[PDB]
């Protein structure tokens, strides 16, 4: 997340400056127009406090995978107070769903049939975040299977580890690659 | 207004592409020259509203948590009701 964001505002940067190099070579009222360049002290700041916010946005990818409301309020309060022992610089005020998914994806997963909770969002954020290791939907309720499948389109498999037909629709799957979910957690 | 604002953060990132198209033009035409002048105007009109809704934004955190006293008032009682219920459904 941090080479990736750190890349990110690294374009927004050159981005910025060329466009600043440009006016340079290119009215007395763009001193109205000169706040793009004035924002370079506002690119900083968010510069000088990503680490930190990628910090607690790695934490919410992994840790808060366990934790209710109270819970995830709790280790929040206690993974920021001990940031400030060490203190590095984040927005205090700080929402964990409008910074890494926008709300395009959020209408598009809300469509799909998501509860209208901050906490399945986030929940849903996070398994649909990181490709790296395989996610674990874990809930007594089957729709998530269903919203996931139109998220999906069509390109859900119904596999089951008590099927002996798994291991060879598993198998075939894994050749051209289709999107498997197991139901059996287990 | 979080959604509208969105909305007219991606519009200003619409009219910065559009400022770059207007500058790989140069300032060859006259028309060129003064369009821009409109177009600077709605900028600054689209500047004002960003900066009248993020005022509006700004004073409602305190009123949203000073109304929250009672969705929470209400709600350590309704966990409390939750909790002897399924104390009977145990039961």
């Amino acid at each position: 997340l941090v080479t990736a964001k750190y890349q990110d505002l690294q374009e927004n940067q050159r981005f910025v400056n060329v466009g600043l190099e440009k006016l340079n070579e290119s009215k007395s009222l763009t001193f109205e127009k000169e706040r793009w360049l004035n924002t370079t002290k506002q690119f900083s700041k968010t510069s000088q406090e990503l680490i930190g916010n990628c910090i607690i946005s790695s934490i919410y990818e992994t840790y808060f995978g366990h934790l209710n409301e109270r819970e995830r309020a709790d280790m929040l309060v206690i993974l920021k107070r001990l940031l400030g022992k060490f203190a590095v610089k984040y927005d205090v005020n700080y929402r964990f769903i409008d910074y890494l998914v926008t709300l395009d994806e959020k209408m598009k997963w809300l469509e799909c049939g998501l509860d209208k909770n901050d906490y399945f969002l986030e929940n849903m954020s996070i398994v649909m975040n990181s490709q790296d290791a395989v996610p674990f939907l874990l809930d007594p309720s089957s729709h998530m299977i269903t919203v996931i499948s139109n998220y999906y389109g069509n390109k859900t498999v119904l596999l089951s580890f008590l099927e002996e037909g798994f291991v060879k629709r598993l198998e075939n799957a894994i050749r051209f690659g289709s999107v498997v979910i197991i139901q059996d957690g287990e | 207004l979080i959604k509208l604002n969105t909305e007219y953060k991606l519009k200003l990132k619409n009219l910065e592409k559009r400022l770059l198209e207007e500058l790989n033009n140069s300032q060859g035409n006259m028309l060129e020259n003064d369009e821009l002048m409109v177009t600077l105007n709605n900028l600054k009109k689209e500047a004002m509203n960003i900066e009248k809704k993020l005022s509006e934004s700004e004073e409602f955190f305190p009123q949203f948590d000073n109304l929250v006293e009672e969705y929470s008032i209400i709600g350590k009682h309704s966990v409390k009701i939750f909790s002897m219920l399924e104390k009977f459904g145990q039961f």
